């Protein structure tokens, strides 16, 4: 059937050409349909993990930036609870508006979100557009999870994304107790009197 | 020499040249006092890097 317990939606946001989709498609198992990016805009792949004996579906929505979808993508951040700003260390002008994406995503996403920040394409280690310690600091006074996100031969994502679903899980994993259902008696022949 | 309170005195120091086939002046440029650091892109043209190396 379906049988999962919670379902989160997590946007991937950034400038165009920073390498979000190739980061996605290694990492999620698949989405069963290649489909296309730019017909409705934003595409989406699923990922199922389990936390704390609860089973979680997480739906990653990565967003394109072709300047046509102006009102459309801002409608797509409505209700968005998990977030990931991706930037590349090779090029440098994406970091000038990573803060622009951050203040657009603090706007109209939820009451509270948990935004990660990820540096794609660490494979070309000899081309650092921005120092990692500055982005690490900018994550530190913005309450953001920071990962190297090196491209190829990496798991940085397979521990950081699980940690993102943990932090967003106890943001909404409120409370429950038990569903045991073992209390049985009263098998008589009913000498009733009304 | 003697310089009193404002009087400049241009010292004329004679030296020789240097030989371009004796020193290489295209070696690792502007060496850092301490090794390591961020290792950010230079952000300058290779030709500019040549004249900055010579002028240092």
């Amino acid at each position: 059937g379906y049988d999962y317990d919670y379902l989160f939606k997590i946007v991937l946001i950034g400038d165009s050409g920073v390498g979000k989709s190739n980061l996605l498609s290694r990492f999620t198992t698949d989405e069963f349909n290649i489909e296309s990016k730019s017909t409705i805009g934003v595409e989406f792949a699923t990922r199922t993990i389990e936390v704390e004996n609860k089973k979680i579906k997480a739906q990653i929505w990565d967003t394109a930036g072709q300047e046509r979808y102006r009102a459309i993508t801002s409608a797509y951040y409505r209700g968005a609870v998990g977030a990931l700003i991706v930037y590349d260390i090779s090029k440098s002008s994406s970091y000038e508006n990573c803060n622009h994406w951050l203040t657009e995503l603090r706007e109209n996403a939820d009451d509270n979100v948990a935004v990660g920040l990820i540096g794609n394409k660490s494979d070309l280690a000899h081309l650092r557009a921005v120092p990692t310690d500055e982005a690490k600091n900018f994550a530190m006074e913005n309450q953001m999870l920071f990962t190297e996100t090196s491209a190829l031969n990496s798991d940085n994502v397979d521990k950081a994304f699980r940690e993102l679903i943990v932090a967003i899980f106890q943001m909404v994993s409120k409370h429950q107790v038990d569903l045991s259902g073992s209390g049985t008696n009263n098998m008589g022949s009913n000498g009733a009197p009304k | 020499y003697h310089v009193e309170a404002s009087h400049t005195s241009r010292i004329i120091v004679p030296i020789k040249k240097i030989d371009y086939k004796k020193y290489n002046f295209e070696n690792t440029p502007i060496p850092r006092i301490f090794p390591g650091r961020q290792f950010i892109q230079s952000g300058l043209n290779e030709e500019q890097t040549i004249e900055m190396r010579q002028k240092f």
